[PDB]
């Protein structure tokens, strides 16, 4: 079979990166020429591994992790990075070994009175772990009053959502992010190309 | 109640160094985005650095490398280390606590810093003295000059405050010997510049200067 | 955790050579890659050399290339910039940092800047 | 980088007027905007965020309307202690986290007053070290829109003179301005007419005062 990379690329919509989606590719065989062959990825950037040769591997283990976020915030989509995604939405290991694809989606996920559907985590105490999710709703706590599930000063949402319009400028427009990660270990293979 | 109490600010030469503390109450500063925000003077607002409450620090282009943003979870303080010190880095610095898209909502009183581009020097005071050209009918217009002075401020009191009416002491302005230049001038009565003593009392503190400086006629 | 040192700036003459040195701690110094920056007063930070965890490829900016040798000792923890033929325009302050190597479908090494970093070592050339 | 820009600079209005001041944004930023008040020797006040919503503890005549690259901030009705200086602010930039508009400042409607335009020659006692200042003094007119032009010989100057304005008077509501061209002793000496010129609003032609070096 071959591995369903059109499930997540072509997927009518995507994940908020708050709570991104992860498509677990096991037992089939990929044909990475579709993905390093189009010239519809503005950002197509691989760490540890070189783009034209990922036909000519074997991998353990892969997964593929999908979310939306702001043209601006893709630079944080990198190992070392800092920022409100890199730190409370989406964490990649300083050890990355994958690859980071992202493509413009102004025609998709923007509407004329802005698509607030899309969103991500604003309040947190914590930086996320490599490879973590939080999809807590709790109130934020920004004082010493427990806000015990009522907003107001020092008690907030953590959840705020992006202001997508076509008239927004490509640092605030939606760009929608792939992220592929690759395990070589000592172990049977799972995922091969042809 | 809830307010950010700002300190540490005064003069300093190029390089020197100087450390901002912005102590808080009604908020924790661990748990919150807390940012600087200066104003030059006469000009607009800039973003200096934030903090971020998971310990993320980031900084303006102009300060990356030389200003350092820091917390005490211990004192509730939130810090701003100022090193290498330029003429650009003059302003009032304003720390504020940050809700991102619901805006900076809690701001402190501000603190001044000066970086000494110039020498502590004290003022010349020259008379603008009173004249036909100066003369509006029954009224006429006479001052003092205070030039070449830094810094700010200076005083400018005319009689000891026996004379107020028709006071203007116009804001300082800089010249591009980095010194300050001011102006304070007062209508008065034609018929009385033969009668009444007429004196501007300049104090620069910083200087320990005090002119006083009588404004004569012709 | 990361945690970098530089040191051996100073005053040097246009001609003159400095070497530079930087002490890493806090994660395995072998297995990523290290780059020395740059920031003069009023400019952007600029990228100067970039080496592998194992030193075998080193790469330079058009503007030190042939002057700046970049090298690293994996037995210690440090990381060398050795500047020859200084000119007045090296003036800044240098820092070292940890580096992610990327690739893309038609491109080679390129170098992305981890945003941790130390307080950097002054070279004034005049 | 993203520019704001707002629009007027200066706006003169009276108590209970409409007023709209705009920001302008370089690219299109949804609503990621926010208003601000500053006085005076005053640290910055939240109006607005999200470019429409209210500040709790903000009076409601404040309202804000507008997304993507055109902003407006309207006050219903202006009160007394609406006077102040307003900023607009870009949210969630990069590089800059936040960016902050130019400003408007808002300032006190009043009849139209001309200038007393007062020339003051250089003193003897600033002569005897080696400088010479001129000064040109506008007292209490409205609008502050006065142009103060230094004629030497009549050669308009320019790059040697600066000028200090002062805030609106306390009881008339007006301004003064000082205008100060500086020359050296040796430049000083080499030349005979200099006048100070003034248009204004208040001034139907320009007003020129001046002096004969020597007198
Ligand atoms: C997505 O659809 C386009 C158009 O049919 C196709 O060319 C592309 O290969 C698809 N992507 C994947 C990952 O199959």
């Amino acid at each position: 079979n071959l591995c369903p990379f059109g499930e997540v690329f072509n997927a009518t919509r995507f994940a908020s990166v708050y709570a991104w989606n992860r498509k677990r590719i096991s037992n089939c065989v990929a044909d990475y020429s579709v993905l390093y062959n189009s010239a519809s990825f503005s950002t197509f950037k691989c760490y540890g591994v070189s783009p034209t040769k990922l036909n000519d591997l074997c991998f353990t283990n892969v997964y593929a992790d999908s979310f939306v976020i702001r043209g601006d915030e893709v630079r944080q989509i990198a190992p070392g990075q800092t920022g409100k995604i890199a730190d409370y939405n989406y964490k990649l290991p300083d050890d990355f070994t994958g690859c980071v694809i992202a493509w413009n989606s102004n025609n998709l996920d923007s509407k004329v009175g802005g698509n607030y559907n899309y969103l991500y985590r604003l309040f947190r105490k914590s930086n996320l772990k490599p490879f973590e999710r939080d999809i807590s709703t709790e109130i934020y706590q920004a004082g010493s009053t427990p806000c015990n599930g009522v907003e107001g000063f020092n008690c907030y949402f953590p959840l705020q959502s992006y202001g997508f319009q076509p008239t927004n400028g490509v640092g605030y427009q939606p760009y929608r992010v792939v992220v592929l990660s690759f395990e070589l270990l000592h172990a049977p293979a799972t995922v091969c190309g042809p | 109640e809830v307010q950010l109490v700002e300190s540490g600010g005064g003069l300093i030469q190029p390089g020197g160094s100087l450390r901002l503390s912005c102590a808080a109450s009604g908020l924790t500063v661990s748990s919150n985005y807390m940012s600087w925000v200066r104003q030059a003077p006469g000009k607009g607002l800039e973003w200096v650095s934030v903090i971020y409450s998971g310990g993320s620090t980031f900084y303006a282009d102009s300060v990356k490398g030389r200003f350092t943003i820091s917390r005490d979870n211990s004192k509730n303080t939130l810090y701003l280390q100022m090193n290498s010190l330029r003429a650009e880095d003059t302003a009032v610095y304003y720390c504020a606590r940050d809700l991102d898209v619901y805006g900076l909502d809690v701001w402190g009183q501000g603190t001044t810093v000066t970086v000494s581009s110039a020498s502590t020097k004290g003022p010349s005071v020259f008379p603008l003295a009173p004249s036909s050209k100066s003369t509006s009918g029954g009224t006429a217009a006479l001052g003092c000059l205070v030039k070449d002075y830094f810094p700010e401020p200076v005083t400018v009191s005319w009689n000891s405050g026996a004379l107020t009416s028709g006071v203007h002491t116009f804001p300082a302005v800089l010249q591009s010997s980095g010194l300050y230049s001011l102006s304070s001038v007062v209508t008065v009565p034609s018929s009385s510049l033969g009668t009444q003593t007429y004196i501007c009392n300049v104090n620069h503190k910083p200087s320990n200067t005090k002119v006083d400086k009588r404004v004569e006629p012709k | 955790e990361v945690q970098l040192q530089e040191s051996g700036g100073g005053l040097v003459q246009p001609g003159g050579s400095l070497r530079l040195s930087c002490a890493a701690s806090g994660f395995t110094f072998s297995s990523y890659a290290m780059g020395w920056y740059r920031q003069a007063p009023g400019k952007e930070r600029e990228w100067v050399c970039a080496i592998s965890g194992s030193g075998g490829s080193t790469y330079y900016a058009d503007s030190v290339k042939g002057r700046f040798t970049c090298s690293r000792d994996n037995s210690k923890n440090t990381l060398y910039l050795q500047m020859n033929s200084l000119k007045p325009e090296d003036t800044a302050v240098y820092y070292c940092a940890r580096q992610a190597w990327y690739y893309s479908p038609y491109g080679g090494p390129e170098f992305e800047a981890f945003d941790y970093w130390g307080q950097g070592t002054q070279v004034t050339v005049s | 980088d993203i520019v704001m820009t707002q629009s007027p600079s200066f706006l003169s209005a009276s108590v209970g007027d409409r007023v709209t001041i705009t920001c302008r944004a370089s690219q299109g930023i949804s609503s990621y905007l926010a208003w601000y008040q500053q006085k005076p020797g005053k640290a910055p006040k939240l109006l607005i965020y999200a470019a429409s919503t209210l500040q709790s503890g903000v009076p409601s005549r404040f309202s804000g309307s507008g997304s993507g690259t055109e902003f407006t901030l309207t006050i219903s009705s202006l009160q007394p202690e609406d006077f102040a200086t307003y900023y607009c602010q870009q949210l969630n930039s990069y590089p800059p986290k936040f960016t902050f508009g130019p400003g408007t400042k808002v300032e006190i409607k009043r009849t139209v007053a001309a200038p007393s335009v007062f020339i003051f020659p250089p003193s003897d006692e600033q002569l005897k070290s080696g400088t010479a200042s001129v000064v040109c003094l506008l007292n209490n007119f409205y609008p502050r829109e006065a142009k103060v032009q230094w004629k030497v010989d009549n050669a308009l100057q320019s790059g040697n003179s600066q000028e200090s304005v002062t805030e609106q008077d306390s009881k008339d509501s007006t301004y003064s301005l000082s205008s100060t061209l500086t020359l050296s002793k040796a430049d000083y000496e080499k030349h005979k007419v200099y006048a100070c010129e003034v248009t204004h609003q208040g001034l139907s032609s320009p007003v020129t005062k001046s002096f004969n070096r020597g007198e």
